[PDB]
RNA sequence: GCUUGUGCUGUCUUCGUCCA
């Protein structure tokens, strides 16, 4: 395989991944650098957003 | 002439006191028992998958560690007399633990009770690890989560303590005679008192206190002595008793043995 | 030929001297070699 | 890391009292009544429990490296 | 950007505190490799001057 | 690396012999023993043994190095006895207290349980 | 091993296998094509092993 | 004169035993638009300046695995870089040098079992590998002790 | 050359029974054996 | 710093892995057993080994 | 008929060990 075909299975994979706690982790990583982004532009109807999607996301045992 | 009396007995411990020896014979019989009785302890361990998180040499080295029950290990064979290819029925014992964690939660502990024994001497009551109960688990070997596995077949073989601690019958020897200090054996380090600054011996009640106008006498030898004989389980203490007298024999048989074909 | 490991999803798959050094399912870019399968013994001391 | 099955002085077994010495200190009973339950009378074996510290629980709390 | 990137990248790994060019009569030490022989050693080598 | 095998302290060559005796010309009546793969356990038995015996007039013993398992034994008796017969007669001596001492302490253990 | 392959498709196209009917009498079926069905991702080995794949 | 005095039987039920480990790290450089070095296992017949150790404990792929005994300068990683051809193209049907090794040994000093094996891809875009290995430590008469 | 050098070996007779090694060096009869555990290499006969 | 820290010994072969000294003679060294280190020169012919044991022993 | 291969960088910097 070639690297951009690699690339395509892991993405269609990661489409068809339900739920992955390295996954989860870098997703929570992600979209706090968005929502410091969003604090940082003084945007504050997407920072609700990003709240509530780390809320619904969140709270692990 | 020498006497023997038992204080207290149980399986694992026994309190006894010897009159009429020598103290080397007594000194001799402690370390007989503590260090050149035969018992029966893992000591080679073949590991087929482990995926825990301590090392192989780790877990190689709690399972020497584990007391085996060696009653009939008098009959046993050792590993380099035994002219056997590989490993036989007559110079050792196998063992086998396989243990896993089923759930994607939790933990689960290994313990010395999961050893099974595969194989060894025919009718023989050597090779089960020691458990105090029936009920009891046993040593905790290890801990296991979600997809660890644990899969190792260890061998047993007879050895001493010479070689390695592993293979000891005891733990720890009790050894004291004179509580009164009638012989001067020792001179008590003080500050005002050496009487009232020295705790009393345990078997001090055991024998009659020196008289004020008493007088030193030159011409005593300590005659009694009190040992307490702590084993692990391996063996009971009679049997490692009777088992250290037993060795003291053989080695000076084979001294002797030895004196009559040197000439 | 030779067995590998994913240092994240823990998946095993094979290389042949040619695929970029990558997990198949997730993508990682750090993968494990297997263990041998040559007998190992120790002497428990 | 994980309890030692010997005392390093004496040798006795120590190994198979690590739960019960959690148990008895569960049940609020002072370190020293609970070694004296567990009939541990020599301080070298009452140092390898007492002082014992079990790293494999932090150890376990990593993801397994195979399944 | 190589110029900030490599400059800040040499300084911190090498130690010299100045341009790699004047390497040579300039600060030496001011960045070290962490111990990390046991976690006391760690914490103190993080708390030295 | 340097560390010799632990079974070396009792597993005896097999061209090294158990027992070596040469006498000691110094004084009349005296042999040198050296005993191989053994240590204190032997020796002080044997020493203490032999010191009771009134026709003994010398016996002692020394481990010259800890790393190495053996010691050496000097035994001077009387004109009339031979200090070879000295030594078999104590570890005859010790073999017959040692069974008895066995004995008695089986005979105490079936009594007490 | 092999159902994320983008040749796959053209691969498994007229190919026979064992099928289970369930109906279990295991028949042979000749593959017409492959559709990929968003939203149908079943187990396929284990837990983990999730695909979208579908054989028509 | 600062000596101690050690209990043998404390030693053997697991008094200051330790565990050691060491890694090694290799990498294949870029010299040119296709001289590239590669992971593999030598080979005397194509290989040119081979070491004196042992060469059977590495894999197909150059890489020693996981559980495998090694002592000292026993090779743990097989790398070769490529070499101009002489004029042995006078004929040598598969004995012609054209590699030359460049492989790691492990320390002449120290042995061990191997630990772990790493193998990922550099910033560049080479491969790169990581080797650990695992001992034990037993202490013994030279060793350094303090309160 | 002898067809024996770096082959898993396994030890019969003698004071290292049981223990399994590999063969590193072989002149006359002296097998070289290094041991899986103990990290040393042993003389030793071909008979064992 | 003078003559003495370098003296002509007899060879006794022994097992473990360190140098060992009689405790009388660690006064000339200026040694002690708490993580010293010392050197040792072997000679290799009969005329540098009768000096030795002739003048610096 | 089949035979075993024969070696290693340099220059700085830092942290340490035993004396002093
Ligand atoms: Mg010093
Ligand atoms: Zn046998
Ligand atoms: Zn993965
Ligand atoms: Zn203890």
């Amino acid at each position: 395989l070639s690297n951009d075909e690699v690339n395509s299975i892991v993405k269609m994979k990661q489409s068809l991944s339900s739920n992955t706690g390295f996954n989860t982790v870098l997703k929570k990583a992600q979209l706090q650098e968005e929502l410091e982004e969003a604090r940082d532009a003084h945007d504050h109807e997407r920072v609700a957003r990003i709240e509530a999607e780390l809320k619904s996301i969140g709270a692990e045992s | 002439e020498p006497k023997v009396n038992i204080i207290n007995a149980q399986d694992d411990e026994v309190e006894l006191m010897l009159s009429d020896v020598n103290l080397s014979l007594a000194n001799s019989l402690r370390r007989t028992m503590l260090a050149e009785v035969p018992t029966l302890a893992i000591d080679l361990v073949e590991i087929k998958m482990n995926t825990s998180v301590l090392a192989d040499e780790f877990i190689s080295h709690r399972l020497g560690l584990i007391p085996l029950v060696s009653e009939d290990v008098e009959e046993m064979k050792y590993s380099r007399d035994c002219t056997c290819e590989d490993y036989c029925d007559e110079c050792s014992v196998v063992l086998e633990l396989s243990a896993r964690h089923e759930g994607e939660e939790g933990t689960t502990d290994v313990y010395s009770s999961s050893l099974i024994k595969v194989s060894g001497p025919g009718n023989l009551n050597v090779g089960e690890p020691v458990r105090r109960d029936d009920y009891d688990q046993g040593i905790l070997l290890c801990k296991l989560r979600n997809h660890q596995e644990l899969n190792i077949r260890c061998i047993a073989k007879k050895g001493i303590a010479k070689e390695h601690a592993k293979w000891s019958p005891c733990s720890a020897i009790a050894f004291e005679y004179d509580p009164h200090n009638k012989l001067k054996h020792t001179d008590f380090w003080f500050e005002v008192d050496a009487k009232k600054e020295w705790p009393d011996s345990k078997y001090a009640t055991w024998e009659e206190p020196p008289k004020p106008g008493e007088v030193f006498d030159y011409k005593a030898k300590p005659n009694r002595f009190y040992m307490t004989v702590e084993t692990t389980g391996s063996l009971k203490a009679n049997q490692v008793f009777s088992r250290g007298i037993k060795t003291l024999q053989e080695k000076l048989a084979n001294v002797l043995f030895e004196l009559e074909n040197s000439r | 030929g030779v067995k590998y490991t994913c240092g994240a999803c823990a998946h095993n798959f094979s290389l042949n001297k040619s695929d970029p050094v990558r997990c198949k399912e997730c993508g990682h870019r750090v993968i494990y070699k297997a263990r041998t399968k040559r007998m190992i013994q120790f002497d428990a001391r | 890391m994980i309890i030692p099955v010997r005392c390093f002085s004496c040798g006795k077994v120590v190994g198979d009292k690590w739960d019960a010495y959690l148990r008895l200190l569960e049940e609020g009973k002072q370190e020293g009544d609970a070694l004296d339950e567990l009939k541990l009378k020599r301080y070298c074996c009452r140092r390898m429990v007492l002082t014992h510290v079990d790293l494999i629980e932090k150890f376990l709390r990593y993801n397994p490296l195979e399944k | 950007s190589t110029t900030i990137t490599s400059g800040l990248k040499y300084s911190l790994a090498t130690g010299n505190w100045g341009e790699q060019k004047k390497a040579m009569s300039s600060r030496a030490g001011v960045s070290q490799v962490l111990n990390r022989y046991t976690y006391s050693s760690t914490l103190s080598h993080l708390r030295r001057t | 690396m340097n560390a010799p095998d632990r079974f070396e302290l009792f597993i005896l060559p097999d061209d090294v012999p158990k027992l070596k005796i040469t006498p000691d010309s110094r004084v009349p009546n005296c042999i040198i023993i050296k005993f191989e793969r053994e240590d204190h356990t032997l020796a002080n038995l044997l020493r203490e043994e032999l010191a009771l015996y009134p026709d003994v007039t010398f016996v002692a013993y020394k481990v010259e190095h800890p790393l190495f398992a053996n010691f050496v034994m000097r035994l001077q008796t009387e004109e009339g006895t031979r200090p070879k017969q000295a030594l078999e007669r104590a570890c005859a001596s010790i073999i017959n207290k040692l069974k008895t001492l066995d004995h008695k302490f089986n005979e105490e253990w079936n009594i007490k349980n | 091993k092999y159902w994320y392959y983008p040749e796959f498709d053209d691969v498994v196209k007229g190919m026979y296998l064992r099928l289970n009917t369930g109906s279990s009498p295991y028949k042979v079926v000749e593959v017409l094509g492959s559709q990929r069905i968003k939203g149908s991702a079943y187990g396929l080995n284990s837990k983990e092993n999730n695909c979208d794949m579908y054989l028509k | 004169e600062d000596s101690m005095i050690m209990n043998q039987s404390s030693i053997d039920r697991g008094l200051f035993r330790s565990l050691f480990f060491r890694s090694y790290m290799d990498q294949e450089k870029r010299f040119g638009i296709s001289i590239v070095e590669e992971f593999e296992k030598p080979t005397r017949a194509t290989t040119l300046r081979l070491k004196h150790g042992t060469y059977e404990k590495l894999d197909e792929d150059g890489l020693i695995a996981p559980g495998v005994r090694v002592s000292g300068d026993d090779i743990i990683i097989g790398k070769t870089t490529p070499i101009p051809p002489d004029t042995e193209e006078l004929g040598q049907r598969t004995k012609y040098h054209t590699k030359r090794d460049a492989s790691t040994p492990l320390r002449s000093t120290e042995n061990g079992i191997v630990d772990q094996v790493l193998l990922t891809t550099n910033q560049e875009g080479l491969k790169f590998v990581k080797v650990r290995m695992r001992t034990t430590k037993v202490p013994q008469i030279g060793d350094k002790f303090a309160s | 050359r002898d067809p024996t050098l770096n082959k898993t070996v396994k030890i019969r007779q003698g004071g290292y029974k049981g223990k399994i090694g590999i063969v590193k060096e072989a002149n006359g009869d002296r097998f070289r054996v290094e041991l899986h555990n103990p990290n040393k290499t042993i003389p030793i006969p071909c008979s064992f | 710093l003078h003559k003495m820290s370098m003296m002509a010994h007899r060879v006794k072969v022994m097992p473990y892995s360190t140098f060992r000294l009689n405790l009388s003679v660690t006064s000339p060294y200026n040694a002690d057993f708490d993580g010293d280190e010392m050197n040792l020169h072997v000679p290799q012919s009969e005329e540098t080994r009768a000096e030795l044991s002739q003048l610096c022993a």
